[PDB]
């Protein structure tokens, strides 16, 4: 959780879901990284629902 | 089959996360053509 | 990336902080990041290898 | 039996739920949870009087 992060200028980190200040207690089975480009204001749709 | 109870405990978990539909089971046959013991 | 807990037991977990087991206090504790009640004693009873 | 019943909730533990949940959020869950168990304990004080 700091090599992600607080390396580069700031990202667009902004997401709804699991708390950025709880993830210093939470534990998860496994996780799904999954990567991919997308052009302009396509962020929008990468979104639950 | 015998007439009993007796539970069957976990040995392992797989995280495989594959597609299976059909299953397919081998045997072998003996050398001392060949010969095939009793197996039911 | 998705952050849910399986069958498994939760082989990552984010609280890394500082690890300890000391006792012979009373006042509360956290087990794997959920918080309960009940002190840490010991067991007669042998848990399965799962 | 009914305290660890669900009642419609993601979960029966109020700790898991404040280890991962929002605490803006699970507000509702919370309250859903603590309603359900208040109507189950005030059946069994009437059964009980
Ligand atoms: C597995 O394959 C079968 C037959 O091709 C298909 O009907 C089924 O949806 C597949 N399952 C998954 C999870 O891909």
């Amino acid at each position: 959780y700091s090599v992600l992060y607080n390396l580069a200028p700031f990202f667009t980190f902004k997401c709804y879901g699991v708390s950025p200040t709880k993830l210093n207690d939470l534990c998860f089975t496994n996780v799904y990284a999954d990567s991919f480009v997308i052009r302009g204001d396509e962020v929008r749709q990468i979104a639950p629902g | 089959l015998p007439q009993g109870f007796s539970a069957l405990e976990p040995l392992v978990d797989l995280p495989i996360g594959i597609n299976i539909t059909r299953f397919q089971t081998l045997l072998a046959l003996h050398r001392s053509g060949w010969t095939a013991g009793a197996a039911a | 990336l998705s952050f849910e807990l399986l069958h498994a037991p939760a082989t990552v977990c984010g609280p890394k902080k500082s690890t300890n087991l000391v006792k012979n206090k009373c006042v509360n504790f956290n087990f794997n990041g959920l918080k309960g009640t009940g002190v840490l004693t010991e067991s007669n009873k042998k848990f399965l290898p799962f | 039996k009914q305290l660890s019943s669900k009642f419609g909730a993601i979960s029966s533990v109020l700790n898991d739920i404040f280890s991962r949940l929002d605490p803006p959020e699970a507000e509702v869950q919370i309250d859903r949870l603590i309603t359900g168990r208040l109507q189950s304990l005030q059946t069994y004080v009437t059964q009980q009087l």
